[PDB]
Order: C-alpha cells, then structure tokens, then sequence
C-alpha cells in the first residue's frame, strides 16, 4: 500500500523555477560518484581472491618438511605417518634444485623441483596450464624438461629445440670440481600469471636420480591440505613422527602477504567511499533547508488541519530520500555494465595513454578481473540509505518548529 | 602492492 | 448553554527587550449553534484572537475553555486533534495545497484523522457539490477561477462538521457576484448541518448579513 | 568602512542565521574540503613513507648511476675523478659491475659481482659481521659474499667458491668459453634487505673480465627516486649514462603507480566538494532575488556583481585547503606517539610516516583550482538575468 | 527641460506574436517637476521607468536625456548614471536583512567609490531627516511595518538625485501613516531640489501636486 508520508509526497518533489533544473542533475551523479566506484572497486578485489585460489594456492605445495642437509633415507615408511592425519588429503616427494640456465648468456635463475609425474594429479594441478595438446609425455627415459613462459622470454627459444641447463655439483664430501652441464629438449611451455613464470620449472623423478649418482632417495615431502587458513598447527605435528626435529616451512613466509593485502584494502577503501558520500550527503541538507523557507506558507496549512508534530517531522525525512534514492540506484543500474563487462574497459584504456598499467613483472596478475556478487550491492544500499537518514534528520526538526502563528496565515 | 618485508620461518 | 468562556486573555507579546500588549479585556460570548458576526478594524484584535481559540497562539496570561476543556491549558499533541473535528480554518490568503488537485484539498482533513478509505471518498463528493463544485473537481487550484478558489476552501473546513468555525473575511479576494453566494452557502451549514460559525470583517456591510455584531477598538469591546 | 566594493556585500551573507543549525548549513561547503584534503596528505604520507624505506633499503645499498664509457671499459688516466661536474652528485668513487654467476660445492645461485675500494668509505661497513674493510687485497682474490646468498650455497667463512663471467668473455676459434677464476671468501655480511642474496664484495682491481682500468664510476644523488630529468642534461664525452632502471626499473616504478591510483580514488572527495558550491550558491541566486536586482538599481554594473558570489565560493576553497592540511599533517605526525588511533596492526613493527613540504602545496592547489572552476557557472547566471524581469 | 520622451514604442517578445503596449506615450520632464502621474491596471505604471532608469532598453525608441541619451548607452555607463542623478524607491520589501539600517543607504555610496571620511556622515544625516535615528543600527527582519518603508524613501536620496523614480509608495500600508511618508517626501524638493513623481492605483493619494496626468497604454487621458 501507501503511507501518508509517502505517497502524498511525490507531489511535492515536483517543483520548477529558474537554474533548479541543473541542482537534480548535479545531485543525482554526486552520490553516485561513491556507489558506482564502490560497486567495481569492492567487485575487483573480490576477483582477485577469485585468481588467488586458482592462480597461486592451487599449484604450489603448502606443507613442506626437509632433513637437517641430509638425504631421506628412511621416507619410505615416512610416508604412510603422513596420509593417515584427519586433514591431509595427499603428498608426494619433491627434489628442489638450484641451477641456472647458459643459452646465449641470459641471466635466469630457475628452481627446478624433482616432482612426480603420476602423483602430481592428486595433490594440486601442475599441467593444467599447458599450451600442449596432452600432458603424458613425461615418461621414464627421455630426459625432458618443462619450463614456464617468463624463462622463454629471456631465452628466446621455442618448443622444441635443446637448450643447456646447469647442474650443480653432486659432491660427496666438500671439494670444488668442474660445473656439470648437458643439453635437453624443452617439451612445451606454460604460463599462468607471468610472476611465478620466470622462476619454475620440474623434472620427473625417474630422471632426477641419474642426474645426482643416487638410488631411491628424495630431500622434501609435500602434502595438501583440506583448509588452508589453518596451515599452522597440523604440520607442527606431524614433524616428530620420523625424528627429533626437521626443517618446517609453509605457504606464509613466501604468498601469505596476499591475504593481508587484499583484506587491508577492504579497510580502507570502505571508509574512504563514507567521505564520499558523506559530503554527497551535505547536498541533500542543502536542498532541503532551502525547501522548508521557499514553503513556509504550506507548513502552516496543514497544522491548522490537525498535524501533529510527529506527522511534520516525517515529512521531510523521506522528501530528502526520494532525492536520494534516485541517485543510488543511478549508480547501482550502471555499477552493474562496469563491472561484468571490465574486460573490455580495461584493455581499451591501455591502447590509448600509451605503456600499459598491471604489467606482469612483480604484481600478482596480469589481467583485472571483477567477480560481482549480489551480497555486496545490498550492503551498498543500505549504507547509502543510512548516510541520508541523518542528512534528513536535522532540516526536518527546523521544520516542526516551524509555528503557524509567526508567518502570515 | 608497495609494502613487503620477505621475511622467512623456521 | 455555553460553548466558549472568553475571560480576559491579555496577551503580552516580548519584544526585543520591550513588553507590548495589544489584546486586553477582551469578552464576548460564544454559544452553542449562535451564530456571531464580530467586526474589527485596522488595530483592533482580528486574525491572532483566532489563532489564541483555535489553539495556534499561545497566550502569556489567561485560559481559554471550550466546553470544559481549555484550550490554553492543553499537550501539543492534543491540541492539534481539536482542530481536526471541532473547528474550522477559513481565510482568504488561498491556504490550499496547489501540488494536488482540488478533490485531494477537501479530503486532506480527513487524511490525517486516518479514516475509511471508503468513507473520504464519498464525504468529498457530497460537500463539494453543495457549494458550486464537482464540475471542476479533479483540477488544480492553479488553473481555478478566482471565485472558484474561495469556494473549494468552504468545503475543506466543513467536512468534519466543526462546532466552531473559525472564519476571518472569506471576501475580496475574488469577484463580486459570487462575493455574497458564499456567504449564504455558510448559512446553510448552519441550518442543516448545525456548524455554529463566526465571520470577521473589517466593515459593517458583511457583518449586516450574518446574526449581532460586536465592535471592538484594540481587545476592549465597545458594543 | 570596507572601500573596496566586492568584499562587504558577503561579509554578511557568510553566515546568517542565529540558531545554531542554520550556521551550520552556510559552512557545509569548508568541511567538504577540509575533510578531503586531511583525508588525502594523510594517507599519501604512509605511502611516502613505504617508498621512502624501500629507498634507504634497496637504492641506499646498491649503486645508482654509473657512468660507463660506450666502447667497453673506462681508462682512469682520460677521465680522472676531478673532471666530472655532474649536476646533483656529491661523491665520485670507482666501481666494476658485471652480470655474473657464482658456483659452490653445493648449488649454484646467482649474483651480481661489485668491485669496490677497501681505501674509500663504504656504506656496508656496520654489515659487515667482524669482518674488516680493508681485507680486499690484489692478488690474494678475496670475495665476501651475502648472508642470504651463502644460506642456499651453503659456504662458511673460510671455503673457496668460484666466480664466473658469462658476458665478458673473449673470442676463441672453437667456440666460446667464459671466463673464470678461483676466489676464497674470508665472511659474510647481512642488512635485512633483499639486495643481499645477489650482490657480493671484491675488490676493484680485477683481471676477470678485460685487460687494469675500471668500467664506470659510482655517484650519489640526493634524490635517486628519479633519473629522466638528469639524463638530458650536459653529459661528458665518451661515456654513456647507466642509471638504475636497468635492473630494478619496475620496482620503483610500481610504487609511483600505486600512488597515482590511491591519489585519484582520494580525489573523489574533493570532486563531491566542488559540485557542493554549485548547489550552495546556485540555490542562493534562486531565492536572493530581491538582492540582486536591486543593486542594479543603486547603479552596480554586471561586471562586478558576477565576482560577488567568486568569493564566496572561494572562502571554502582557500580556508578548506589550510585547515585540511592543518588537520592531516596533525593525524600522519601524531599517529603512533601515545596510542593508535586507527587500530594496531598484525605485526606493530614501527611503522613509518613521511611527510614531504613539496607535496601539500601541490596537493592545496587543486583543491583551491576546482573550487572555483564550479562557481563560473553560478556566478554567470547571476548576471545574466536581466535587472528589470527580476522585479515586478 | 531635463528630460524628454516623445514616441516610445516597447516592442516585447510575446508568445510568438509581437503585440505594442506603450503607443506613442509623451511626456514633458523639466527641473524640478510637480508631478502626479496617475494610472490604472494595465496602464503602464511599472513599466517605462525602467526605460528612464537604465534597467531596460526599449528596440523602438530612445530616452534622451539633456543632451545624453540614455537609451543609446552601453552598460558600463547605464550604472553611472543611477548612482548620481537617478533614485528608485520600491515596495516589494527590497532591504537586504543581513544588513542594518545604517548600511542599507550606504551602499550606493560603496559603489559609487566614496571615502569612509564621508560616507558615515552623509548616511546619518539622512536618517536624522527622515526620523529614524533610534532603529540605526536595526535589521530591517524585526522593523515594523511602517518604518521598512521609510528606508527605501532614504535610500535614494544619499546621492542627491535629480529624478527620483517612485513605484506605489503606499501600498503595502494603511492611511494612519499615508500622511506621514506624504509629507515626508515633500521635503526633498525645497532642500536639494529633487523631481519625483508619485504612482497610485487610483486618483485619490494623489491629490498633493498639480500636473494629474493619465497615459492609459501610452494615450494620454488627462
Ligand atoms: C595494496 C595497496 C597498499 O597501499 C599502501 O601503500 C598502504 C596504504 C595504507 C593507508 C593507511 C592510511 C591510514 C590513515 C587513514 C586516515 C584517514 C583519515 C580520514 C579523514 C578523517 O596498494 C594500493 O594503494 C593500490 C590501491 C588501489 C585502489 C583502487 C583505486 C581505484 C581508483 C579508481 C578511480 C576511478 C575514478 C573515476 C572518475 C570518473
Ligand atoms: N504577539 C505578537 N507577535 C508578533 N507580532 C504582533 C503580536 N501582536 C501584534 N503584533 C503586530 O501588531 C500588528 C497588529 O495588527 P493586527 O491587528 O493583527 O492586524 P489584523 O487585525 O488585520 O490581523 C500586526 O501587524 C503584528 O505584526
Ligand atoms: N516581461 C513581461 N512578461 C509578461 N507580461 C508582461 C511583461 N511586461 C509587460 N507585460 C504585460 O503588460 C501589461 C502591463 O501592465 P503593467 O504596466 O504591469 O500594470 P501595473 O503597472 O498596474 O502592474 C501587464 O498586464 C503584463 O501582463
Ligand atoms: C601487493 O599486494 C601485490 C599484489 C597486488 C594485488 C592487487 C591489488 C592492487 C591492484 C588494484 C587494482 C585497481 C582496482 C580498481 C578497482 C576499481
Ligand atoms: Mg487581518
Ligand atoms: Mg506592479
């Protein structure tokens, strides 16, 4: 239905004069200068959390256990203390190297890591991002090797032709020999933001063993975990079941500051959009005092009717919001064709001043995704809301008190 | 962003 | 019977660091279904006497009552639901809401008293067809003839049938030849409706048309 | 009083009623402004402040400038240390910088090689764990090596490690072999920075790349956050500038696209604020109409009657920039001196304010530019009305 | 004669018809004139005084005034004139509130770039004629009814002007005080010599001159 104070007061909004045509215009895109900035400003950092999960947490291992510069001699029978934990799901072993790669005199350091093939399936997704047609090249016996599209860059090779790595020195015992190098054939590329492109690569473990004159034997175990945010007290745990102690580590000394920089923009970008429309809120104030004086002679009609001073008060509370909701929802109809359709906004602002912005050299990713949600545009307009009650609030007390004996009735 | 201090656990 | 006491209602108006008073020994007598036809001047007491009975004013010294209750000594909230039934606000300064048309003027007293529905509806028909309107009566009061205009606010202040209507020179601001049809449509609401009224003009030409004058010279009554 | 005919017709128009609502009201136009500007020096401050300690850790460690000749090496003989008069350089020492690779007994990592001179002043000398400066000797190959880079070699004080040059090599009919000699490490040293895990010591003279002679000299600028605006300038002959945005050259540069981007959410604050001078002078207009053409009347022409309302949309233009930057230079300074007011952070590791003098003047100016661009349009349709329609 | 008017034709934009409502009006203005110009509605009373003044310019015609045109100025010069030889005097409640009394008949004395030496004492005389000088320094929003108007007859006459152009002076008042701003507007012609005339509705407020004349859209009816 229709109250009173609402219905009767469409009317009164409609009211024309000399330049107050122009005051509805600038009032309508004043609030929706911090309602449509905060509709793809709040939806593009929820894409980025989108690509965080995709992108980041599910290639690299977040649990990782190695000796005190020791060779795992016992993992067999270390494997098995491991999976039967409630909260890990799989692990597989892992052989990290250093070594650098001498190809024309490029300077590229790479971490290639002793991954298994069939194994690597079941604990995240390594060859998910692959330009190759198929991923099951990586037998036993051909010595290939996979590395990502920063290293391609900078080496100037394509998918298929050998290129020389560096092994490092398999030493038994501390001594300085000759630099150990051979040369493989790269068995295709990948890429997946162009930050962890430049530095990753992996070998078979089948391969990895006659490369370092060993037998069965590996220098890190892996795991998975169901949730992530408590990667701190289910490995403490599970470090005491092979040995006194060995050297613990976890995804929050290399990627853990990306869950607190995506969470400290949420601060400071919610409270930065108030002073938005906290001001845009002063334009309502401005036209409302204005409405009370200019009809002063309208007031006193109808309290000589029989209004009593709560039905006055009310009046001018949800004036000011007619005002009010139509420029929100001015911003809201139009938050909606930036947000979804970003893609094209974004790419079409980069061919135009010049060098690009988010280039993929030390940022997260390369593109500016927006993950709009329908959570976020209803806590959008009550706060919009909100900001107007108090604005409506003050010039509507100066309106009860406005006596019909004082003005000439 | 612009605001990193890389440092490690043991 | 007695429908309103009117003692001596002196009214101390505060100036800036001044004290003026400009209604004093004021009596006259208000009664139940009387008829009065009190006539003033430019300075005697007319258009804030009747905002000290109808409740607007507030006085500095005295009570007015209206058949027990007073009006003076009364809440904010309760004064303005005695506006609503028992009394009536006619002026000639066009006190309608020109944002609707002329339908929604009549039935706005009867939009705060929260109502029927079904029952603001036929009220308004049936008081503006007894003055001269429903020819024109889904229209503005801006495009409204100037003798149309007093009419309509007749019927607003009359369709909660008031036992004291407040009335203060409906004339002048109009024609001529309707000058006097309102006046006999006042009349009629008297007789049929029983709204006991009181019309105040500045000459003794309206004042013959209506019941007894009363002369006042500055809040003394002189006759 | 008041002679001048522009000012005293809004002396009493800034603030007219005598209530204390209505007051506030004629003001609402000063805090838009003074809430915008404290609320943009402020927060730029913390991110000068993140540039500002990213400068001392990484640019304060590393060599920015080097002034290298075009044909390979620099003879010191041709160009001495008393020949250059560059603009903004206050010490001139002598470097060897080349991209090389390091090999150990156990990894082999990466890093860069320094050549610098144990009889000069260096500012790694507190990082240095017990271990002297004048330790580089000619001859003897010594090397000192980062704390960073020997945790993945895995090289103590007193191993010896090999230093390998890919780039500088020479020609050699069966194909091309680099250069490479034996160097012994006499300690490490460690900063708590990221520069460590690929820089080391050595000395200057060194027969590993050509030849002895130097590549380049080493300068300190007073301020190595920017190198474009001293590139054009008077170079000597026979040398090419090298400044540091060959290696670290999206860094730094990403940090000033941050601000560029934290700067111009900030200034939608500002933006409602000039469109509330609009809204609080236009409607002023609307209802002083009985002001207006009556100054006519007394014989005030249009010309000076349309920079009536000028000043009064730049009386919350010029107040609200100085007590805008009043109050954002009191909460950047004042933040963390008794209690934090905004809350304390996961870690509480001192963080750092920085407050240039250059910027709030910048900064001031707009927003004392884009109060009065907004007020040409209702100060023209004050005057353009004609004198005699206003009036009836 | 100090000024002249013969033939003025006001040629306003109508809604897209062009309709003249000042035919062929004509009037002898000398120094210091005793002038009762009377009108109706509809006759011309509110307008052609902006003609006169400077605040319109009629298409069709020309003001001339001694020897100076008025019509044929441009506007730096039209404000010139209203400030020294020219007086207006309204009643549609034309004081600005947020200042006082004193400064209301100052202000034409700030735009006409007066010293401060002078300016305090030419207002104050001024209100020591007319008999205000208890409400000086009062804002016109708490005056009555009656002494609002006795500002506007004030301000008009800092400048000594040679015309003064008047509009209804009593015409939001009753006749308890018609008699008083009567009189005091006949002591502004035996001090400094100051034509006026005086606009009334109907024939009978002004019986104080001598030359009762009547343009009914322009047609003069005396
Ligand atoms: C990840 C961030 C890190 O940024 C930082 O450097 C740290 C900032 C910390 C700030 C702390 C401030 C504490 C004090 C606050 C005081 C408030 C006072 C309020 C008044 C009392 O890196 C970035 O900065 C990037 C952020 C990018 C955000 C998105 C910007 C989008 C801009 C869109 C503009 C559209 C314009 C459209 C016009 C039509
Ligand atoms: N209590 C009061 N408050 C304010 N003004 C008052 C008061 N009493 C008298 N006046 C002033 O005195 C004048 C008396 O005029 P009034 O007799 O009311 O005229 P009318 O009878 O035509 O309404 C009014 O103009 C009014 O402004
Ligand atoms: N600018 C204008 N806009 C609309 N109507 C105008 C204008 N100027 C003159 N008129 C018309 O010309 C007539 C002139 O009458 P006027 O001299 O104003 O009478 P009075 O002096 O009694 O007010 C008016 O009725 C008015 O309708
Ligand atoms: C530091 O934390 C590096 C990771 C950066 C993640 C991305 C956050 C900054 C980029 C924001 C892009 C602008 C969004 C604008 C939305 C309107
Ligand atoms: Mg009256
Ligand atoms: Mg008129």
């Amino acid at each position: 239905p229709l109250s009173l104070l609402i219905g009767l007061r469409f009317s009164r909004g409609r009211r024309r004069g000399g330049m107050v045509s122009l005051i509805s215009v600038i009032s309508t895109i004043g609030i929706a200068l911090g309602v449509a900035v905060l509709i793809v400003g709040l939806s593009a950092m929820n894409g980025f959390e989108r690509e965080l999960n995709n992108r980041i947490l599910a290639v690299v291992p977040h649990g990782e256990i190695e000796a005190v510069d020791q060779p795992w001699t016992n993992w067999q029978e270390a494997l098995d203390h491991v999976q039967k934990v409630p909260g890990i799901a799989a692990a597989a072993p892992y052989i990290n190297f250093t070594g650098l790669v001498e190809s024309g005199a490029n300077l590229r350091a790479i971490q290639v890591k002793g991954v298994n093939p069939q194994q690597e399936q079941r604990l995240s997704a390594l060859p998910s991002f692959v330009q190759g047609d198929a991923w099951r090249n990586f037998k036993a016996g051909e010595q290939q090797i996979i590395i990502g599209k920063g290293v391609a860059d900078a080496l100037k090779v394509k998918q298929g032709d050998w290129v020389s790595i560096m092994i490092p020195n398999s030493n038994p015992e501390h001594k300085l020999m000759q630099p150990k190098r051979v040369r493989l054939h790269v068995a295709g590329i990948l890429q997946l933001s162009g930050q962890l492109d430049h530095s990753f690569a992996m070998i078979p473990l089948a391969d990895a063993q006659q490369y370092l004159d060993m037998g069965s034997s590996v220098s890190g175990i892996a795991l998975k975990m169901t949730d992530v945010f408590n990667a701190n007290k289910l490995v403490r745990d599970a470090g005491e079941v092979t040995n006194s102690y060995v050297y613990i580590k976890s995804w929050i000394g290399t990627y853990g500051y990306m869950y607190r920089d995506i969470q400290m923009i949420r601060a400071i970008m919610y409270l930065a959009m108030v002073l938005v429309i906290g001001v845009a809120c002063f334009n309502i104030v401005s036209t409302l005092v204005m409405a009370v004086k200019d009809k002063s002679g309208d007031i006193a009609v109808l309290r000589t009717l029989g209004a009593k001073d709560g039905l006055i008060r009310a009046i001018f509370v949800w004036y000011g919001l007619l005002a009010g909701l139509f420029g929100s929802l001015c911003g809201v109809i139009i938050g909606v064709v930036v947000s979804l359709q970003l893609t094209p906004i974004i790419e079409w602002i980069e061919k135009l001043i010049g060098h690009q912005f988010l280039s993929s050299d030390i940022y997260f990713i390369d593109f500016l995704p927006s993950e709009l949600h329908w959570l976020d545009v209803f806590y959008v307009l009550v706060t919009a809301l909100l900001l107007s009650l108090l604005a409506s609030w003050y010039p509507a007390r100066r309106a009860s008190n406005i006596d019909p004996a004082r003005v000439l009735s | 962003c612009s605001s990193n201090a890389k440092i490690d656990q043991l | 019977k007695i429908l309103l006491q009117c003692d001596n209602l002196c009214k101390r108006y505060q100036e800036g660091s001044v004290q003026t008073d400009v209604l004093h020994n004021v009596s006259f007598s208000v009664g139940e279904g009387e008829m009065m036809a009190i006539v003033g001047s430019s300075g005697s007491g007319k258009s804030t006497l009747l905002h000290l009975l109808g409740g607007l004013d507030t006085p500095t010294s005295g009570d007015v009552i209206f058949n027990g209750q007073p009006m003076s000594k009364l809440s904010s909230a309760a004064k303005a639901e005695l506006r609503n039934q028992k009394l009536g606000f006619i002026y000639q300064f066009h006190h309608l809401l020109p944002d609707f048309t002329a339908l929604e003027n009549v039935a706005m007293p009867l939009l705060i008293g929260k109502k029927k529905p079904a029952e603001i509806n036929s009220r308004a028909l049936e008081m503006l067809k007894a003055v001269g309107l429903d020819h024109r009566a889904n229209h503005r009061p801006s495009e409204l003839s100037g003798g149309e205009r007093q009419r309509v606010a007749i019927a607003r202040a009359l369709v909660n049938n008031p036992r004291l209507v407040l009335a203060d020179e409906p004339t002048g601001n109009l024609d001529a030849r309707n000058a006097d049809s309102i006046f006999q449509l006042l009349g009629e609401l008297n007789r049929l409706q029983g709204t006991a009224f009181l019309v105040v003009t500045h000459d003794l030409q309206l004042a013959k048309r209506m019941s007894r004058q009363l002369e006042m010279r500055d809040g003394r009554l002189t006759a | 009083y008041q002679p001048v005919a522009l000012f005293i017709g809004l002396r009493y128009m800034r603030g007219r009623a005598a209530d204390r609502f209505g007051r506030f009201v004629s003001w609402l136009s000063t805090i838009g402004i003074t809430l915008g500007v404290m609320a943009l020096v402020t927060v730029l401050s913390v991110m000068n402040g993140f540039e500002r300690e990213l400068q001392n850790n990484i640019l304060g460690l590393m060599p920015q400038a080097i002034l290298s000749s075009e044909h390979g090496s620099l003879n010191p003989q041709q160009l001495p240390e008393t020949a250059v008069k560059l603009d903004g350089v206050n010490r001139v020492a002598p470097i060897t910088t080349g991209d090389v690779v390091l090999q150990s007994a156990r990894s082999v990592a990466v890093g860069v090689m320094l050549g610098i001179d144990p009889a000069q002043k260096d500012p790694l000398t507190p990082y240095l764990v017990n271990v002297k400066q004048t330790d580089l000797e000619p001859g003897k190959y010594n090397v000192i090596l980062g704390e960073q880079l020997a945790s993945q070699l895995g090289v103590n004080r007193g191993d010896q490690i090999r230093v390998m040059v890919p780039s500088a090599s020479q020609f050699t009919p069966m194909g091309r072999i680099p250069s490479q000699r034996l160097f012994n490490v006499i300690g490490t040293f460690a900063a708590n920075s990221e520069v460590d895990g690929y820089e080391m010591l050595v000395n200057i003279e060194d027969a590993s790349r050509l030849m002895g002679n130097i590549t380049g000299w080493r300068l300190w600028l007073d301020e190595p956050l920017k190198v474009d605006s001293l590139s054009q300038q008077k170079l000597p002959e026979g040398s090419k500038w090298q400044d540091w945005r060959d290696r670290k050259g999206e860094l730094f540069q990403a940090v000033r696209m941050e601000k560029n981007m934290m700067g111009l959410l900030l200034s939608l604050i500002v933006a409602v604020a000039a469109f509330n001078i609009i809204t609080s002078l236009g409607l002023m207009v609307m209802e002083k109409q009985g002001e207006v053409a009556i100054l006519q009347t007394q014989g005030l022409t249009p010309r000076q009657i349309m920079m009536v309302f000028m000043v009064q949309g730049a009386s919350a233009g010029i107040i609200g920039a100085i007590l805008g930057a009043a109050l954002g230079a009191l909460l950047a300074s004042q933040l963390n001196n008794l209690m934090p007011i905004i809350g304390v952070l996961l870690d509480g590791a001192a963080l750092p304010v920085a407050i240039e003098p250059l910027q709030v003047i910048v900064i001031a100016l707009v927003a004392m530019a884009i109060a009065l661009l907004s007020t040409l349009y209702p100060s023209w349709r004050a005057a353009a009305t004609q004198p005699a329609e206003a009036l009836r």
